[PDB]
């Protein structure tokens, strides 16, 4: 399976300038393109290799449809701050995700679109395509402006339509980049608190794909209660990387295995700590 | 794609 | 601060006639403005609205253009019956529209005619109203600035004056104007001749016409 | 979310008062209603910013006191209040009836109105004919009508049958104080001869209406 | 007006850290919400300047990441730190680099 979403950052820094707006665009973990409204240029700055190919068309009509979004955010950044009464001249932010799944074999799955205001929720899309789940009282009027004018119309039209064959067109132009799977490679070490208790950690690196779980295996059980883990920590090119932690009594630690699961592992593997 | 309509208002 | 200057243009759409006009300001845009004919006397009406994404109303003739950098921010007109005053109306950050421009003109070409002049002294309820509007008629002229002349004193009569307007005619593509003062009731009894000479942009000579009584 | 629009032609507001728009099609309940002013040439954006719902209901009033918060997304999207009657008391207040999207058809509005630069309940109409010098080129025999309110009129002339010819004119403040327009009414020479001409003026404002007759 | 989720503050070297060598250090402060943080990445407690960071993303409950960044050389007398700063931090917590961690 296959995705593509666009989140699309918009903090309001009143008083002093005009509201940020980042508009990164991922497709499955990557990012291939970026909008920062204060950078170099006003310009869909290309994020990937594979996406320089486009040309100047390309670029000219993203930046386009970018900059379109960007004035939409700027517009309704007051109105969420107007209805959610919201005390002019305070930092507020809006976020947006898109998407559209596809199979392995490039059908159709699932689209979805989710807004979210300070934080919270927002309107968001179903898996049906068709309606909208207010979680607020706003969010109430914004599903009943969608469900009038179609915009479920439209974006479902988008979604399976536009988004789906750019997708598939991405993931020709990426198939060197984006059809990998990286496995982790895993490594592990202890740190000895004290005479008689001790740590040990498990570490996954190099991982492209964000979803990965680490389990320490104990004597049969999986120690839940004393699992501390990090959370997917990005190694800042592309791959990823994530621990998970438990505290052991000395020699006890023989009864301990981390066993973990990922796309780019057929088999899981076990976690055998080295007695030296 | 980013997409191409201007969308309706949140 | 923020100016929205309206650097217009006009005076042709006869049938197909092109004309451009363009909007300037003292802010920074990213890629737009607002649109907005405004039919004369009648119906203001959305236009074309921004730049980098154009949205039209069903006249989906027009074009509206990007600038980038606020030289100016322009639209495209061509056909004849789409007279009305467009207005420069403001986006980037988006204040629901706060400052409006000026306004432009645009028009159908028939022909560009001098003023056509034949005097009336008005009837004898002129004098019934107290007040002496003798007529000017005026008709098949371009926007008038035709000096038509006031002699209901024999005297120029501009200010203490007041006249009430009339409206391109649409099949002559040209007012027919008539001119109405309020001076007095014995500003036309004491001088009966009545002349209204012409000093215009198509009439250079102070062309004056006589009428004849009766 | 394209719709209409509603108001009335409101008359002299020249004792403090109230106007009032409404909406129709979609509720647009969260933005909406605008009420942009204009005089003759300009345009200004006056109380009633986004008014239904999305709160601050004078995002960019810059004035206060006089023009009034009054109404929300009950369907029928504001109902604003003057407060004057003298002082810019002669604007066409307007409504944005269709701002949904940042770009969409703003099917804006059709109306919205005043009392007059004049004020208090003009008196009623004189009817004064203009009678051709003679006829060269262009022949028009003339109809004025003086002392009533701004608003347009029906005039009928040929007893009412021809209505062909006559100019509708609009109405300019005077020495007076009360608004005055004319129906100038051309025939060709030989229609001049034939047939005799009738001129009858029609103002609600006015509340008279008079019947004009020219003999050759 | 919001929840003001505090930074998950997280330094650590995208590579397995050596003496000597030439790595990064990432300071990937996880789900914060008020998107306006401060990372300050501390060389021996005084800012460095030439840091940058990917774009400002978010999480599907909705918490900013962050990955401030910037090439050094890990030297057994200098203490690397991260000087995150936000709305919620009432001070400029010092979160080290516990290159053993």
């Amino acid at each position: 399976s296959h995705s593509m979403r666009y989140f699309f950052t918009s903090v309001s820094r009143p008083g002093r300038g005009e509201p940020r707006f980042i508009a990164v665009g991922y497709v499955d973990d990557t990012q291939f393109v970026r909008f920062d409204s204060d950078a170099a240029s006003q310009r869909m700055e290309p994020r990937a290799p594979w996406i320089e190919q486009e040309g100047p068309e390309y670029w000219d009509q993203e930046t386009r449809n970018v900059k379109a979004q960007s004035q939409t955010d700027r517009v309704d950044l007051g109105t969420l701050r107007g209805y959610y009464n919201q005390s002019e001249a305070g930092s507020h932010t809006i976020q947006i995700m898109y998407g559209c799944d596809v199979g392995s074999d490039g059908r159709f799955l699932r689209g979805y679109r989710q807004d979210a205001y300070d934080g919270k929720d927002y309107i968001a899309l179903n898996e049906d395509l068709r309606s909208w789940t207010a979680a607020d009282m706003a969010a109430q009027i914004t599903k009943r402006k969608w469900e009038a004018a179609h915009e479920a119309e439209q974006l479902r039209a988008y979604l399976d339509g536009t988004c789906v064959e750019w997708l598939r067109r991405y993931l020709e132009n990426g198939k060197e980049t984006l059809q990998r799977t990286d496995p982790p490679k895993t490594h592990m070490t202890h740190h000895p608190i004290s005479d008689h208790e001790a740590t040990l950690r498990c570490w996954a690196l190099g991982f492209y794909p964000a979803e990965i779980t680490l389990t320490w295996q104990r004597d049969g059980e999986d120690q839940t209660q004393d699992t501390e883990l990090v959370e997917t920590r990005p190694a800042g090119d592309g791959t990823f990387q994530k621990w998970a932690a438990v505290v052991v009594p000395s020699g006890e630690e023989q009864r301990y295995t981390c066993h973990v699961q990922h796309e780019g592992l057929p088999k899981p593997l076990t976690l055998r700590w080295e007695l030296s | 794609v980013v997409v191409g309509a201007v969308g309706v208002g949140k | 601060d923020i100016q929205m200057t309206q650097s217009p243009s006009s005076l042709s759409a006869s049938v197909g006639d092109r004309v451009t006009i363009t909007c300037r300001a003292s802010q920074d845009v990213n890629t737009a403005v607002a649109w907005y004919q405004q039919k004369p006397g009648k119906a203001p009406k959305l236009l074309i609205y921004s730049a980098s994404f154009l949205y039209s109303g069903v006249p989906s003739r027009f074009s509206g253009s990007r600038s980038g950098t606020d030289f100016t921010l322009t639209i495209s007109s061509l056909q004849p019956e789409d007279f009305a005053t467009y207005y420069c109306q403001q986006s980037y950050y988006y204040f629901r529209p706060i400052t409006f421009g000026q306004g432009t003109k645009v028009e159908i070409k028939r022909t560009v005619a001098a003023p056509s002049v034949f005097i009336f002294p008005p009837s004898d309820e002129q004098l019934k109203s107290g007040t002496a509007s003798v007529v000017c008629l005026l008709n098949n002229f371009y926007p008038r600035e035709a000096k038509v002349q006031w002699k209901v004193d024999n005297a120029l009569q501009s200010g203490n004056s007041q006249e009430s307007v009339t409206e391109q005619d649409s099949k002559d593509s040209t007012y027919s104007l008539s001119s109405t003062l309020t001076l007095s009731k014995a500003d036309y009894e004491k001088h009966k001749v009545y002349a209204c000479e012409v000093t215009h942009q198509g009439l250079s000579s102070p062309v004056t016409k006589s009428f004849n009584r009766g | 979310v394209q719709l209409v629009e509603s108001g009335g032609g409101l008359v002299q507001p020249g004792g403090s008062l109230r106007l009032s728009c409404a909406a129709s099609g979609f509720n647009l309940s969260y933005s909406d209603i605008h009420w942009v002013r204009q005089a003759p040439g300009k345009g200004l954006e006056w109380v009633a910013v986004v008014m239904p719902d999305s709160g601050h209901t004078n995002y960019a009033d810059s004035v206060k006191g006089r023009f009034t918060i009054s109404a929300d997304t009950s369907k029928n999207t504001a109902y604003l209040q003057m407060n004057s009657l003298r002082a810019e008391d002669t604007a066409v207040y307007y409504c944005s009836r269709a701002t949904n999207i940042p770009v969409y058809a703003f099917d804006y509005w059709g109306q919205g109105t005043l009392v007059t630069v004049s004020s208090a309940s003009t008196k009623g109409p004189s009817v004064f004919p203009l009678a051709p010098s003679s006829s060269g080129g262009t022949a028009a025999l003339g109809c004025l009508v003086k002392d009533y309110f701004p608003e347009p009129v029906t005039v009928s002339w040929n007893s009412g049958a021809l209505t062909s010819g006559v100019h509708t004119f609009p109405a300019v403040l005077q020495s007076s104080g009360l608004y005055s327009l004319s129906s100038v009414v051309t025939v060709p020479s030989s229609s001049l001869g034939t047939q005799t001409y009738i001129c009858n003026v029609n103002h609600k404002p006015s509340n008279t209406k008079v019947d004009k007759k020219v003999e050759p | 007006e919001a929840i003001q989720r505090t930074p998950k503050i997280q330094v650590y070297s995208r590579h397995p850290a050596e003496n000597g060598k030439s790595n990064f250090l990432n300071c990937y402060v996880s789900g914060f919400h008020p998107s306006d943080i401060e990372v300050d990445l501390l060389k021996n407690g005084e800012r460095i300047e030439k840091v940058e960071h990917s774009d400002l993303s978010f999480s599907k409950d909705w918490s900013f990441y962050l990955l401030y960044y910037t090439e050094f050389t890990p030297t057994e007398k200098d203490e690397y730190a991260c000087r995150v700063n936000h709305v919620t931090l009432s001070q400029p917590k010092i979160v080290k680099w516990d290159r053993d961690m």
